[PDB]
RNA sequence: AGGGCUACACACGUGCUACAAUGGCGCAUACAAAGAGAAGCGACCUCGCGAGAGCAAGCGGACCUCAUAAAGUGCGUCGUAGUCCGGAUUGGAGUCUGCAACUCGACUCCAUGAAGUCGGAAUCGCUAGUAAUCGUGGAUCAGAAUGCCACGGUGAAUACGU
RNA sequence: CCUCCUAAAGAGUAACGGAGGAGCACGAAGGUUGGCUAAUCCUGGUCGGACAUCAGGAGGUUAGUGCAAUGGCAUAAGCCA
């Protein structure tokens, strides 16, 4: 995990987009390409489509995802068994 | 002898009998002694009652057994809950650190199922 | 009760080790030493997250 | 005979105040306790049937009666009349004794013991539970045991209700979470 | 830009680590060779259990640094157990590189403690400083070796014969 | 040879009429005295599950009877000593 010194890392176009939408009302999800951010607290309630490669994935922001990736929540491989 | 809810091996040293306790490994078994000041060579029951008791007194520091057991499995089951990549390769019992799947993952995977 | 059929059934001591101690009748014969009972054990008495943790370790 | 004593003269004013009885006849009694193993592992071995009833013994402080198949159950390959299970009845001074040798010392002994369940009357006032190592009991010796037996108490009672049936257990400062 | 090349009912090849007592653990303490280094190697000191960090010498080097070799030896312990064997897996907490470690890094600490008790048919290497075993260094490289290339230490058995 | 129906409310009553059983078992499964009461389901309860043993309830013989069927059987003829 990245050192605590640096603090946690989150792209400044995808912070930019959460104070705006906090700023203003819940909007439509937020389309983001960013899945190496951290999710911070200002984001729990908002809806943000995060990409998988292929597609923008919705995740609804909980208090429990806090600290997480985003990609954590945008599997980006396809698999439903061998066999079937 | 029952520490931690738990019987500890009486005819083994101190260090290694402490082991027995589900979340003490030998670190803490040797932290444990020297909070106690009982030498680590000391067997079981070469053990006055009231050594036992300072024992279980410095084992109540540590989350052990029954109340560690429960936190692991709220730590998973929160995983599982979120849909995490995380707690998708719990549920479905592959690696869940990074390891190669194509081979090996037998730990996680089980016995080899055969097509 | 009938005869000749039952445990050895007599008194004994219940030593606990927080000061509580109580005789009792059991079949155990010798004397008890008690590691809890249930005026010490944490239920009796009664001693018995994430936004919290991400802003204690990234303070600004 | 301590907690038949506390019953006498605490219990029972407790359960007069709360439950506006006119005559004490109506606080609800411990009838008696029950213990009971199913030993269905021991129509393979009987010898396991008799270790079992070993326990009881040493457990309640009383010979336990070996039970038997009311019916023959062809799932669990049982005949009519095979030995299944013991059990003792605890009545009077045997029972207050045993109940105070639960409540005080052998439920502390329950592995990750955070409460028992109040759900678990049989709607008519009787307290059933289990217990999963019969280790819990010190009459149990742990250089001894052979096998991981378990067993099952029930507390039965002359309360008319649930809520009578548990307000005298909790009389008694049972452990129910 | 993001994802994939890292997928995972499964099969094979090449390896690593084991299954222990000719061993494990603890303390103490001997004896190498080879090689690399400037956006590099980085001492000493201080802090941290540790990975590391802070500060900061020396060295383009038979000078400084990486950098105590380890097996060994002495003392003590474990006493044949799935163990004080094994160290997979997973939880928690961190460090460092790097715009960035979710997919998918290495390493550290606490905890956890799987299979495995010498491996079916079959099959491989090796004739001497060899095999076996023990450590060490380098290229690639921000980071990322159980691979590759190289270096010493200990050091066998057997070859009648075709 | 036994039980039921045909068989017409006493007995009996035929057909290559309609359905099943017997050719034993038991020194207790006989005698007697004392006691006892079923099936089934619901709820609670370690392993334990549809179904074992335990507790309570409902039910009331819908059980049981050494073996067919019928008629009996609680004062039990049923179950234990
Ligand atoms: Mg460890
Ligand atoms: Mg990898
Ligand atoms: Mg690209
Ligand atoms: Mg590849
Ligand atoms: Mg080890
Ligand atoms: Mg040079
Ligand atoms: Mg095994
Ligand atoms: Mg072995
Ligand atoms: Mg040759
Ligand atoms: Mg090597
Ligand atoms: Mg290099
Ligand atoms: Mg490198
Ligand atoms: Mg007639
Ligand atoms: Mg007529
Ligand atoms: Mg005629
Ligand atoms: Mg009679
Ligand atoms: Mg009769
Ligand atoms: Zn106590």
């Amino acid at each position: 995990p990245r050192s605590l010194k640096k603090g946690p890392f989150i792209d400044l176009h995808l912070l930019k987009k959460v104070e705006k939408a906090v700023e203003s009302g819940d909007k439509k999800p937020l389309r983001t390409w960013s899945r190496r951010s951290t999710i911070f607290p200002n984001m729990i309630g908002l809806t943000i489509a995060v990409h998988n490669g292929r597609q923008h994935v919705p995740v609804f922001v909980t208090d429990e995802m806090v600290g997480h990736k985003l990609g954590e929540f945008a599997p980006t491989r396809t698999y439903r068994g061998h066999a079937a | 002898a029952r520490i931690a809810g738990i019987n500890i091996p009486d005819h083994k040293h101190a260090v290694i009998a402490l082991t027995s306790i589900y979340g003490v490994g030998k670190t803490r078994s040797k932290a444990i002694l020297a909070a106690a000041g009982i030498a680590e060579d000391v067997k079981i029951s070469e053990l006055s009652e009231g050594q036992i008791d300072t024992l279980r007194d410095e084992v109540a520091k540590f989350v052990v057994e029954g109340d560690l057991r429960r936190e692991i499995s709220m730590s998973i089951k929160r995983l599982m809950d979120l849909g995490c990549y995380r707690g998708l390769r719990h549920r479905r019992g592959l690696p869940v650190r990074g390891q190669r799947t194509k081979t090996n993952a037998r730990t996680r995977k089980g016995p080899r199922k055969p097509i | 009760m009938k005869k000749d059929i039952h445990p050895k059934y007599e008194e004994i001591t219940a030593s606990c080790s927080c000061g509580n101690v109580m005789k009792i009748r059991s079949t155990v014969g010798h004397d008890l030493n008690l590691d809890v009972c249930s005026k010490c054990h944490p239920f009796f008495t009664g001693k018995q997250g994430r936004v919290d943790r991400f802003n204690k370790r990234f303070n600004i | 005979a301590k907690l038949h004593d506390y019953y006498k003269d605490e219990v029972v004013k407790k359960l007069m105040t709360e439950f506006n009885y006119n005559s004490v006849m109506q606080v609800p009694r411990v009838e008696k306790i029950t213990l009971n193993m199913g030993v269905g592992e021991a129509i393979a071995d009987k010898k396991l049937l008799d270790n079992a009833a070993a326990d009881l013994a040493a457990i309640s402080g009383q010979k336990p009666l070996i039970t038997k198949a009311r019916k023959s159950v062809a799932g669990f390959k049982i005949r009519q009349g095979y030995p299944i299970g013991c059990k003792v009845t605890l009545r009077g001074e045997r029972m207050w004794e045993f109940f105070e040798r639960l409540i005080t010392i052998a439920v502390p002994r329950i592995r990750d013991f955070r409460g028992l369940s109040a759900k678990s009357f049989d709607g008519r006032g009787n307290y059933s539970m289990g217990v999963r190592e019969q280790i819990i009991f010190p009459e149990i010796d742990y250089d001894k045991v052979d096998r991981v037996r378990g067993l099952d108490i029930t507390i039965t009672t002359t309360a008319k209700s649930d809520e009578e049936g548990r307000a005298l257990l909790a009389a008694f400062d049972f452990p129910f979470r």
